[PDB]
């Protein structure tokens, strides 16, 4: 229940299997030819992220998990204004 | 016996061998992408070849348009410089 | 039925009461029906076709048999129409024919059998059966005819057609076309013939070859004129060459006339068909290297990169005579122009005094002589008529210029068809060079499949161009075998492995 | 279908379906207004399946959801209002879409009853969060990005 | 290599592509690894420097899909007496082939499908089979 979503400078990046699907290339990407039924690492290797967005979007993964049933002045969430247009391609690719 | 009147063809080649504008994927002695749906209003004869360092030939603006936003050689990921 | 479910019934029995009295009567007899379309589509009965169309379009299982029925009647009515035509007007009738059926068997389906898509995909695949149809064991006929057609509508023709002519019949030239399952005979002749129309100037208009270049464009993508465009824009800029030229020549430290003029016709190497192919040994005459040598360097100092390999066997030259009295002007090629100018040094010429001169194997040399001595500008000065080593000419002065255009280049104006089996004989040389690239493409991809697992990826991705034979990639696949490249695998030949 | 993919616009900008969903649309007083109400719930289910541009804008960029959302009877028609942005939503509708006032639709949502409604047809998602931040920080996005997104910062 | 668009040669890509494609709509083996790269591959077709190739790969996996239920059709009314069973195998394969297909296409079919008449690609490889193998065949398939 712990992916382990690789960037491209090589962090991992191990998430709860259950933040990680949110997104529509990594609930797609463990689904398939990739499934891990052994269920040991998860490795869902991204050769395009870098380090420093894939961690803003697993911040995003346990701030949408977290602030979905709100509704009442969920805070902003800090995207960086050099990590943006960073981080718009890497939501664009994995789906928001 | 002199004559006064003659005419003459010639193939001709470039020294390194390249086929097409690897960005707009046309020939680079034809127009690019851009202008060869605007071939009336502009000249549509500016759009020459443009050669980099690396011996790879794109169209002018193919290359100049495509080093507007970002630094880099398109086909081997290397720095460009017009040679 | 319909009327009088709505008097009564429920709205959402509308459907059902009038289904359950389809499969009834429309369905419970569908067979008969089926036992009978044949007619119907054979005699081509309008109100009975309507009839039928919209009878078996509620049935599930009705329509197909009509739809494979006419696409049998299409393609039994193209091969009754196109293979009766005569050998001399043949490039025009069978394109008229192809036209006429298509525009006969769409107005039917559009307006009788209300256009549905599966029937003008019957009639596509009629139209591609009858087009692509060859005598046994024979080549195809579409890609020669079609682009003769093309040929003899775009050049000068003496019949005055307007531009609307070739605005109209290029464009139903076209729908003709789509239906060529052989493209790549097809564009590699239309690419010879423009050629030979853009060289020698009998093209029409260079108008009417830009849009035919682009209809073929938005036919079959940009690959397809790459190299006709390309040789189009080379005969547009031609022109400015020769004018820049005159500027490079008017703008030198020193003022040069040429003397001989310059008309260049500057080509790019990949685009045309043309090639070196013979030896071309022939050494530039002594009046064309002044205008030569200061190409050369305007080709090298305004374009750099650009190889020029010269072509001297396409070269035209006029060619004025002042020893025989100077009669008119004559025209001729300059692939025999430097014996014409021995015969300015000796009235009599011999083999060994001509090889020395103009440099070039006689073995076209002596086809050239015959093609100068065939109009008695060049007499025989000795008797043995056959390829000797002494063989003298003799210039004959008792014989003028007939016109004020004395004209040789007619020997090359005119495109012979004894080339045409040599550029079959190209296509198919290219066509094994092209499918060996993508089979190698493909068994270094995969490296696992089938053998006719192996057919149906050959011709996948040959559906882009002509279609393979069989035979065809059965034969690759042998000349993969013997070139080290695939072997059969040990379980069994069926399998097939890259190393 | 054959109107919608003609796509018929009035002198406002408003598409078919935002005045499927505009309370504004001027029913005939004759005897239409007796039965035809907008906006009405089934009409914009329909012009959604017969394949209406969702995104669609007026010459001042309200979308069908910038027009739902300032609806004037929430509580009566509840159930108007709720199915127009449940189809609304359904069909692909960005709930954050910026008009030429970057009013976001929660913006431009006179009632609360429309916002929660809203908001609890709202995904959340990082790429609108980016698109607000590139937005925001003007940060020039020609080329930088794919087209898709080079629009996608462009209504959000 | 980063997410923004480059330029891409449509045949390299889409051939190391389509020794994928091949393998996973017949549930072959392709490793985690590879098919985690061809979602990149996909992406970088989809918005490709200057003309996203989108549309090319939609047309050219639509023809390679009519070019495999074509094949497997071929594969099935061949083996007339035993057509029900080549079909439930052939049938139980494409099934999760195609599914695992709409799976690796899903920035295609939710960035360039959903956009433009046009199928995603899990519909397109079903819509293929039924007029490719289950409608030729309805004559032979419902008869045994
Ligand atoms: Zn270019
Ligand atoms: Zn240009
Ligand atoms: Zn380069």
């Amino acid at each position: 229940m712990y992916v382990k979503l690789i960037s491209s400078d090589g962090h991992e990046f191990i998430v709860k299997r259950e933040h990680a699907l949110t997104s529509g290339t990594i609930k797609a990407m463990l689904s398939g030819p990739g499934q891990f039924a052994e269920n040991e690492t998860n490795e869902v290797n991204f050769r395009e992220i870098p380090s420093h967005v894939l961690s803003k979007v697993c911040m995003y993964f346990t701030y949408k998990v977290r602030y979905t049933n709100s509704s009442t002045e969920i805070p902003e969430f800090p995207i960086a204004p050099e990590i943006a247009l960073e981080l718009l391609m890497a939501a664009n690719f994995l789906d928001c | 016996f002199e004559v006064k009147k003659w005419n003459a063809v010639a193939l001709w080649a470039w020294d390194i061998v390249v086929d097409n504008c690897a960005i707009c994927r046309n020939h680079i002695m034809d127009l690019c992408i851009e202008c060869q749906a605007n071939q009336a209003s502009a000249t549509s004869e500016e759009c020459t070849v443009a050669w980099g360092v690396c011996n790879h030939a794109f169209h002018f603006h193919c290359i100049s348009r495509w080093l507007k936003t970002r630094q880099v050689c398109p086909l081997d990921n290397r720095e460009w410089e017009f040679q | 039925e319909e009327i009088r479910c709505r008097k009564y019934l429920h709205p959402s029995s509308y459907t059902k009461v009038i289904h359950e009295c389809q499969q009834r009567m429309v369905a419970d007899h569908l067979q008969f029906l089926h036992a009978e379309c044949h007619n119907i589509i054979r005699q081509e009965k309008k109100n009975d076709m309507a009839n039928m169309y919209v009878l078996l379009r509620a049935v599930s299982t009705g329509l197909p048999h009509m739809i494979q029925e006419l696409q049998n009647h299409i393609h039994d009515e193209g091969l009754r129409a196109t293979s009766n035509l005569t050998q001399e007007n043949m490039p025009t009738l069978f394109v008229e024919s192809v036209l006429e059926v298509h525009g006969k068997f769409v107005q039917l389906i559009n307006t009788v059998l209300n256009g549905d898509q599966h029937f003008m995909s019957a009639l596509d695949k009629a139209l591609t059966s009858v087009v692509n149809y060859r005598e046994p064991k024979s080549v195809c006929k579409a890609p020669e005819l079609l682009a003769k057609y093309c040929d003899n509508l775009l050049k000068k023709s003496a019949k005055g057609m307007t531009e609307n002519e070739v605005e109209d019949r290029l464009t139903s030239f076209i729908t003709v076309f789509k239906y060529i399952d052989d493209k790549d005979v097809f564009q590699k002749f239309y690419a010879r013939m423009l050629a030979k129309r853009l060289i020698h100037g009998l093209s029409m208009s260079m108008d009417s070859e830009e849009a035919m270049i682009n209809k073929l464009k938005q036919a079959c993508g940009y690959e397809f004129t790459s190299k006709l465009h390309r040789m189009y824009t080379d005969m547009s800029v031609s022109a400015d060459l020769n004018n820049k030229f005159n500027n490079f020549i008017k703008n030198q430290d020193t003022v040069i006339d040429l003397g001989i003029s310059f008309q260049i016709y500057v080509l790019q190497a990949g685009a045309w068909p043309l090639t070196q192919a013979p030896s071309s040994t022939f050494a530039i005459p002594q009046e064309l290297e002044k205008s030569v040598q200061m190409f050369e360097l305007f080709y090298s100092q305004h374009f750099s990169g650009r190889k020029l390999t010269w072509l001297h066997y396409l070269c035209t030259g006029e060619v004025k005579m002042n020893y025989l009295g100077k009669p008119y002007v004559a025209m001729v090629t300059t692939y025999q122009m430097a014996v014409l100018l021995a015969f300015n040094n000796s009235e009599t010429v011999s083999y060994k005094e001509l090889q020395d001169s103009t440099q070039m194997n006689e073995k076209e040399l002596t086809k050239t002589i015959k093609s100068l001595l065939d109009v008695k500008m060049i007499n025989h000065d000795s008797e043995k008529e056959d390829i000797d080593a002494e063989s003298s000419f003799s210039l004959n002065m008792n014989f003028s210029s007939k016109r004020t255009k004395f004209k040789i280049t007619t020997s090359m104006q005119k495109d012979t068809p004894q080339e045409m089996e040599q550029t079959r004989s190209a296509v198919d040389e290219d066509r094994k060079m092209y499918l060996q690239a993508a089979i190698v493409r493909i068994m270094k991809a995969r490296k696992v499949l089938r053998h006719n697992a192996l057919i149906q990826e050959v011709i996948s991705q040959s559906r882009a161009r002509f279609n393979p034979s069989i035979s065809m990639i059965k034969k690759c696949i042998e000349v993969l075998i013997d070139k080290q490249y695939i072997e059969r695998s040990q379980a069994s030949a069926d399998e097939y492995s890259y190393v | 279908y054959n109107l919608i993919h003609l796509d018929p616009r009035t002198r406002e900008g408003f598409t078919l379906l935002h005045l499927a969903v505009n309370s504004n649309t001027p029913v005939d007083d004759f005897h239409t207004n007796d039965v035809c109400s907008f906006p009405n719930a089934l009409v914009t289910k329909l012009l959604l399946d017969c394949g209406a541009e969702v995104n669609a804008v007026d010459n001042e960029g309200n979308s069908a959801l910038h027009i739902i959302v300032q609806y004037n009877r929430p509580i009566s028609d509840f159930l108007t209002l709720h199915s127009i942005i449940i189809s609304l939503v359904e069909a692909g509708a960005h709930t954050d879409m910026t008009n030429k006032q970057n009013k976001t639709p929660l913006d431009k949502s006179t009632t609360g009853v429309s916002e929660i409604l809203l908001k609890t047809q709202m995904k959340m998602s990082l790429k609108c969060l980016a698109a607000r931040a590139v937005r925001a920080n003007d940060i020039n996005y020609q080329d930088q990005i794919p087209r898709t997104l080079e629009e996608f910062v462009g209504f959000h | 290599t980063s997410l923004k668009p480059r330029v891409v040669d449509f045949d390299e890509t889409w051939n190391k592509l389509l020794t994928t494609i091949k393998a996973v709509v017949m549930l072959e083996y392709v490793e985690r690894a590879t098919w985690n790269d061809r979602f990149s591959d996909i992406y970088a077709l989809c918005v490709a420097y200057p003309e996203p190739l989108g549309e090319r790969l939609y047309t050219e996996t639509k023809i390679f899909l009519e070019n495999h239920v074509r094949h497997l059709h071929k594969r099935v009314l061949e083996s007339e007496e035993q057509v029900l069973v080549m079909y439930h195998r052939y049938w139980e394969e494409y099934s999760k082939g195609a599914d695992y297909m709409d799976c690796l296409y899903r920035y295609l079919n939710t960035q360039f499908i959903k956009k433009n008449p046009l199928m995603e690609i899990g519909e397109l490889a079903l819509d293929m089979w039924r007029k490719l193998m289950v409608e030729p065949l309805q004559a032979i398939l419902i008869r045994m």
